[PDB]
């Protein structure tokens, strides 16, 4: 089966350059070429460039002097470089293949990078329990408050994963900097606490996995 | 540069409604046309590729057709969690602007919860509260908060979740965020939900002497 996966930096300052890397599985960047394609907050693809099989690159006009993409075949490795990043540049980066004679259509996507061009400084978030004060009900919600990290974004899973029928997790919000967001579930009364239940919150800019374990008052 | 000329940008339909969204292009490009879904949080996925050929996996109420100028996408008969961002790509740089498919559905009303601030949070100087609506339709929500009875503005920021791929519901946090210090100034909290379900709010307490 084929895996496209990006690994870049998380934060670029402006002015700065941005370095992103594809690792292939499944097939041969040798035989097929691997495309760059980003998206900026709320809108829509925008394609970067090319580099095929042979290693002829193609490039996007609108980034002109701007974009490299090179590759090492012997490590299935597709790279970008981005120079001179500004606000406008903040994006999910993807890259992009396509196995099979389906004209211009790429049916193989990473799950992409997301990247933030900011003067300011990576920070981990604090993670608080959200519990019930002090219940009846055959239900019970349950919730972790994920609160002043920066960049986006954060991930939150409960029982890593398992548990995943009645979770409900807001859009982050920005404030004074910062961003926060909370993530809610909805268990049977019966099964919490007598079940242990956890939220897991990634950050990945700050290499940051948080556990943390709600528990009854 | 080709120009894909993508409507509408948005779409309400029921589950069970048929949806047809259009791409027109700025040159003549025989069956060159792409069309793809992309779900919140998620990357592209492939439906529709050479105009009118299902990729594999995907599912036959999903169909396109043209050939030159004027392309079509049709969703037959709408599910929940087909809830998506579509678009059209011709060659590899042109797309179109994309149309957001949400759901509506049959008026529901929320289910409210409230939730203390943490001895964890009081410890860094903080005191968040939280008020949370869950399951309700449509998105628009009001909640009012009191301190000791006294209606408090300052200090709330609110969140919607993303529609619902099952249920087709919207859920929200409300949340209160005072210092410790200003918390412990004061005993009752409320909040209170209005949402279009009735003219009648739904209210959540607690006092910080028992919590």
């Amino acid at each position: 089966q084929v895996q496209l996966k990006e690994s870049g930096p998380g934060l670029v300052a402006p002015s700065q350059s941005l370095s992103i890397t594809c690792t292939v599985s499944g097939f041969s960047v040798t035989n097929y070429g691997v495309h760059w394609v980003r998206q900026p907050p709320g809108k829509g693809l925008e394609w970067l460039g090319v580099i095929w099989a042979g290693g002829i690159t193609n490039y996007n006009s609108a980034f002109m002097s701007r974009l490299s993409i090179s590759k090492d075949n012997s490590k299935s490795q597709v790279f970008l470089k981005m120079n001179s990043l500004q606000i406008d540049d903040t994006a999910m980066y993807y890259c992009a293949s396509r196995g099979g004679h389906y004209g211009y259509a790429l049916d193989y996507w990473g799950q992409g990078t997301s990247v933030t061009v900011s003067s300011a400084s990576t920070k981990g978030p604090s993670v608080y329990p959200l519990v019930p004060g002090c219940t009846s009900g055959s239900s019970v919600t349950l919730g972790c408050l994920v609160k002043g990290y920066f960049p986006e974004p954060v991930t939150v899973k409960w029982n890593y994963g398992a548990l995943s029928s009645g979770v409900r997790t807001v859009s982050s919000v920005l404030q004074s900097g910062f961003y926060s967001l909370s993530s809610l579930v909805t268990v049977p009364s019966s099964t919490w606490p007598s079940q242990t239940v956890i939220c897991n919150v990634a950050h990945p800019a700050s290499k940051t996995e948080l556990i943390k374990r709600i528990e009854p008052r | 540069s080709i120009v894909m000329t993508q409507t509408p940008k948005f779409l309400l339909v029921s589950a069970g409604d048929r949806v047809t969204i259009t791409c027109k292009a700025s040159q003549s490009v025989s069956n060159d046309v792409t069309w793809y879904q992309q779900k919140a949080g998620q990357s592209p996925k492939l439906l529709i590729y050479s105009a009118s050929n299902r990729y594999s996996g995907v599912p036959d109420r999903f169909t396109g057709s043209g050939y030159g100028t004027a392309f079509t996408f049709t969703i037959s008969t709408v599910q929940a969690e087909d809830l998506a961002v579509y678009f059209c790509q011709q060659d590899y740089s042109s797309f179109g602007g994309g149309t957001k498919l949400e759901i509506k559905r049959a008026d529901a009303a929320p289910t409210v919860s409230i939730f203390p601030p943490s001895s964890e949070q009081l410890t860094s100087g903080g005191a968040s509260v939280v008020c949370f609506l869950n399951n309700f339709y449509p998105k628009d929500i009001n909640v009012k908060w009191k301190i000791d009875g006294s209606e408090r503005q300052n200090g709330v920021l609110n969140s919607w979740t993303d529609q619902d791929s099952k249920d087709s519901t919207y859920s929200m946090s409300s949340t209160l965020t005072l210092t410790k210090d200003e918390y412990e100034r004061h005993n009752s909290y409320t909040c209170e939900a209005t949402h279009k379900t009735s003219t009648s709010p739904i209210v959540k307490s607690f006092n910080r002497n028992e919590c």
